[PDB]
């Protein structure tokens, strides 16, 4: 049962197309070629075009499409290619899908799956790598998830699908086949919104999210070597946020650190630390400090190794708050 | 020194779309050949909506005025355009309106005074009755092109013989979404009817800044689908645009895009200073004896199809009817932050469960 | 001039203890029960 | 002389179009019409169609039309009628001109200049009033500015205008008619990124920007028939922020809350909270709380008054964080 | 029941969209009317530049399966629709490339170093030189055209009798963005020419499915400009197609659109894209034969203006030149953190003076 983190999401896939006669997969390349990553082969040739298909060259029209196939009872899994081009269909995801069961008081609702991949780190051209999740986290109405291991994908796409609001599902283009690990056959499913505790810890709290997770446990190890046992929380749902796991740990280890791939204006850090200091104000020991990359646009290719944090900025930023 | 035929070429696109009408400015048919099936009675019930709508407009902006009734778009002189386009539909065709096109809405089903809470900016004015297809307004200019593409592709899966039709206006044309609607509809050769109703102006701009073409209708090429210009102010020139379109949609043949001209009398919309907004009023009076009304009036009244008694008595029910939906509209309660808290999800988030604890009981006293 | 954080200051507030006379071994947190004591 | 908001923006432009004739105003009805809302009344008819012109309907035009005249050496100070219709932007602002001195290596600048209404308590139709000014706050390369009053808002629309690199300069809709100041005529300009006091206090600070400045004081007003000294900050930049002046004002006080129009999960308050709570945490006798609008959709006309934040909610918060 | 004569419509107009072509498959001049006037040694200048360009792209793909290079979009079977379209044009001219239009910046003015530093990912690579008129290579589909119409209205203000051409393909002509940019071009009647490169394919997506309009050309009958399909594999055409479209720019007479029919003989690009999975062996083996540089090389030939011996001292000339660029490319200084925040604003805020500090130390060990 082992698999990758594409297999798992390509096996999530197929289980949905089965159980739900209503799921539909579309947009740029995902039929005949089965993407870019080929997160979607093989699946044309086992339910059919009228199921699987390609779109014509504009998110826009994918994201207007989604939302009257929704009205006409369908549950839609549309792609963008890559999150980067989110910007194309910035008003059909915030000023409509997202608002579609609010605006029409519960009568019509939006039963869809956006798929889209992110993250640096293989070196990609201009706009394909960008970190954007804040701007949809701000957005009322949408739940946004982020897996980091092949598992909690299968289990957390399954839950997106099934949900009958909209959800946003980013997917880390270097965690697609960099590792394998035991994913169980059949359906399953993992709470949207629950974090969980990927490493129980006694000396200070890590939270994190998607290729961050992995850094920090690989910083968790080596600070391990020092006497500073880490706890390691991976979010899996950045929006909403799981308030009582994160505060549960907080309140037990009294110290803490947020890190993320996004530049330090961006992403989703400040509103956890920001949460953090509303109501653990009474155990913290010490300032609760964030990791995060430069406020400059997203770094020509061959600078990613020095611009993006990894496992040794984690190590730095924990011991500053630990000698606090 | 080598010249292509430029001039040649627009002139030949121009030729291909001439402007269709049935009934001139006095109510004679000038189009035998293509005067639609419509018994006298059919002919009547068209003749008594369009007063009925006009006279709704009317108390609309007297209510607006009295602070009775919030934002709101004048629909007066665009009566053949909306009412007798909405005429061909059957009940089960999905309407995806604008801002200004709540009188479909209204004649397919959503009652008259949750019309009224939808221009005060009530929630319940928007909670369509189940059954009626029809989204609210629509006030992103374009968004309900590209979201008609989708509700047909939805109609032609499910196998339903059916059609999606929306309304966009002159200044919308530019919108990327009006183009990327039109196109995704004829790539999935879908069952959409895309209607854009001309009358001249997007707020102050002038339809000839919007764009060099010569007429909007001949946008549809791009997409590769057939175009119609119609007079918008003809009543049976729409309905047959529309029916035609009709048929050719639920046959699997694909959509169609049908541009009216038309007119408005009155403000672009009531909200600021628009009512005191410069206005032709040398273009206006022209346009006054174009009124669809009036030709339609001249066309029934010859074949003894219509009395002034009859007028009469369309106007006083339309003005008692629209009495008792304001008064409806008043009754509703009061909205509260709970109520539209428990419309954001089927299942509350973690954050809005919270804030649903806080938001109880600060109204509970 | 007074460093302390952050539920120091309410747990020194709550038992009607001004911060400022206490001599913090390190900013306080366990040496304000100290005061009370002596 | 005494002028209102929207006057002071008026002078503002006319002083710059006379200065410098790159300058050009467009966008929807801007010209002849004078905008929605006559801010740009008598610009035309003094500067001719070559300065002051109407576009075609579409923002997305719009946007790539400022790039465009930039890159041939203009200065572009482009309008978008309500900030609600921002999405249908979003590629050119962030995805294109934030990132071109940096795509360019300094090669090519973006001298531009948005200017945008937006803002609750007068009634719109819907997506009028979003503030979304929290979107924008997080592409690298932007600076916004939100004036609340008349003589903030004339110097800094000279200083963003002149400002060699792209700035969103968002106009509340409540506060364009609301009060009269006086106003020096002629030319001056407002450093951007500079907060100000508005109300010097010693008990309490309260942090907002907008038409929550005018709250926050009439909050203040009421605070002190009890005693409460509570000095008002006003941001006017919410990027970059003035860390130097909120800093500096919280830890004589010891005491801060936030304030924002926007929902909890937008707007920019939980980067202000985290940038306090990292640098003078040591001085904060409670912790810094937020008062904002539900996380829910824009509400209906007829509910705002209910649903967005007045001085009744920042005078409750305050108490709350004096007694905490 | 009444028809429309739709069909007729859909003809009609596409028959005002014939392919121009000036030299066929086997090198013969089938439209003399059309002729370009070009020197003997204009028409070798136009050769060595097609052969030069081929051989860059032959070396590339090798490059980029050493490590050497790292991004990059094969242009094989593009040179004429890329190449002669740039012939046709002068220094003063502004360019507004897409990722796949390396070839035309190059040609334009920048160092060959610069475009190996642009696919590697080097911001050093974009840093145009001064008095050269492009922009570095656009990656999202549909925006250089609508930064084309405000560069062609800039080139206007200031009277320059000078052009903004910018490129695309058939899937790009499915954004908004595409529309949005030829319809603000013609409203302002601005010096722009807008050209589209249809090699049958977006990726893996057939042109087919992108639209069901007969031609792309025609999608110009939309904004109300004119629009010409011309043979992209006739170098003769596509320069004289782009010649008079610049001519009627700088005359003051608005934008044109041109389509090119052309063809890619290799992958979408090079990070993992295969052809096998959507194109037929026997359907590149058509257009095989169809290659801009076999006619153009036998017309040549029968003027006595060509022989192998100028041809391998262009591919000695041209591999010699590439060793060269990829020697300056990797003695460029890599890149640091610093360099990337100085070059944010003119003037650093104050978030990033703090970053700067941080970094300038981290930077020093
Ligand atoms: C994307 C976008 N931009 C701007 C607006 C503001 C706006 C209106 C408000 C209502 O949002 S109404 C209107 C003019 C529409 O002109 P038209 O297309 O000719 O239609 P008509 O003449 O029937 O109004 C605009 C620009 C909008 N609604 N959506
Ligand atoms: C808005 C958007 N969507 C998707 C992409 C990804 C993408 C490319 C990468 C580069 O981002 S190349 C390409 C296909 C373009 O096909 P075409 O227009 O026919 O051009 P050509 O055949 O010359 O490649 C897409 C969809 C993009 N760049 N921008
Ligand atoms: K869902
Ligand atoms: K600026
Ligand atoms: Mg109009
Ligand atoms: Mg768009
Ligand atoms: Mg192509």
């Amino acid at each position: 049962a082992q698999m990758t983190m594409v297999q798992a999401i390509t096996d999530a896939l197929r289980i949905e197309l089965k159980n739900d006669p209503n799921v539909l997969i579309f947009g740029e390349d995902v039929g005949v070629n089965g993407g870019v990553f080929r997160a979607t082969e093989g699946l044309q040739a086992e339910f059919g075009e009228d199921r699987v298909f390609d779109t014509p060259l504009a998110e826009s029209g994918i994201g207007g499409l989604a939302i009257g196939l929704a009205l006409q009872g369908f549950r839609p899994v549309p792609e963008i290619q890559f999150f980067g081009f989110v910007y194309e269909v910035m008003d059909s995801i915030c000023g409509q899908m997202a608002r579609i069961r609010y605006r029409t008081g519960g009568r019509y609702h939006m039963p869809i799956t956006i798929r889209s991949p992110f993250g640096g780190g293989v070196h990609t051209p201009e706009l394909h790598s960008d970190s954007l999740e804040g701007l949809v986290a701000q957005q009322p109405g949408l739940k946004v998830v982020i897996p980091s291991t092949p598992y909690d994908a299968k289990g957390l796409l399954i839950s997106a699908i099934r949900d009958n609001d909209p959800v946003i599902f980013l997917e880390h283009l270097k965690l697609y086949r960099s590792f394998r690990q035991e994913v169980p056959e059949g359906e399953y499913t993992i709470p949207i919104g629950k974090a969980d505790i990927k490493r129980e810890g006694k000396d200070i709290t890590i939270i994190a999210y998607g290729a961050m997770v992995h850094e920090s446990l690989k910083a968790a190890a080596e600070l391990e070597k020092e006497g500073i046992s880490a706890e390691v929380v991976d979010l899996r749902t950045v929006q909403p946020l799981d308030i009582e796991t994160i505060i549960g740990s907080v309140e037990k280890t009294g110290r803490a650190i947020v890190v993320q791939e996004a530049q330090r204006q961006a992403g989703i850090a400040a509103n956890v630390v920001a949460e953090i200091n509303e109501r653990a104000i009474l155990s913290l020991e010490a300032p609760v400090l964030r990791v995060a990359a430069p406020d400059t646009v997203y770094p020509f290719a061959q600078a990613e190794s020095v611009w993006l944090p990894n496992f040794k900025d984690v190590i730095e930023t924990a011991k500053k708050v630990m000698n606090f | 020194t080598f010249q292509f035929p430029f001039a040649e070429q627009l002139e030949k696109v121009a030729e291909q779309f001439p402007t269709f009408q049935i009934l001139n400015e006095e109510g004679e048919v000038v189009n035998e050949e293509a005067m639609p099936e419509l018994s006298d009675e059919q002919l009547k019930e068209l003749m008594r909506r369009m007063v009925y709508t006009r006279i709704l407009d009317q108390r609309s902006i007297s209510l607006n005025r009295q602070g009775r009734l919030g934002f709101y778009a004048p629909t007066a002189g665009q009566e053949a355009s909306q009412i007798a386009s909405h005429f061909a539909l059957e009940k089960e065709d999905f309407i995806l309106p604008g801002y200004r096109d709540v009188p479909q809405i209204i004649w397919h089903g959503l009652p008259l005074y949750q019309a009224f809470l939808f221009s005060r900016g009530h929630f319940h004015g928007n909670q369509i009755p189940e059954g009626v297809n029809v989204l609210p307004p629509q006030i992103i200019i374009g968004a309900q092109y590209i979201q008609a593409a989708g509700v047909a592709l939805g109609l032609k899966m499910r196998g339903k013989k059916a059609v999606a039709i929306t309304y966009t206006g002159d200044g919308g044309t530019s919108q990327g979404d009006f183009y990327e609607g039109i196109n995704f509809a004829g790539a999935f050769k879908a069952p959409a009817i895309f209607v854009v109703q001309n009358n001249r102006f997007a707020i102050s701009t002038p339809v000839e800044k919007q764009t060099v073409a010569k007429t909007l209708a001949q946008k549809a090429v791009a997409a590769g689908i057939p175009g119609i210009q119609v007079d918008g102010m003809d009543p049976l020139a729409v309905y047959a645009a529309v029916k035609a379109a009709r048929e050719r949609a639920i046959n699997g043949e694909g959509p169609t895009l049908i541009e009216t001209l038309c007119f408005r009398y009155g403000p672009h919309t009531m909200s600021g200073d628009d009512p005191t907004r410069y206005r032709s009023k040398e273009l206006e009076n022209e346009w006054a004896k174009k009124d669809p009304l009036v030709r339609f009036r001249k066309f029934l009244e010859a074949k003894g199809l219509w009395s002034e008694e009859e007028e009469n008595n369309v106007i006083e029910q339309a003005k008692e009817e629209i009495k008792e939906a304001i008064k409806k509209a008043d009754e509703t309660p009061k909205q509260k932050v709970t109520d539209l808290i428990s419309i954001m999800f089927e299942e509350l988030p973690f954050n809005l469960k919270e804030q649903y604890e806080i938001y109880k009981e600060k109204e509970s006293k | 001039r007074v460093i302390a954080m952050p539920s120091v200051r309410k747990y020194a507030r709550e038992k009607g203890v001004d911060i400022r006379l206490v001599q913090g071994t390190g900013k306080n947190g366990r040496v304000l029960k100290e005061d009370i004591d002596a």
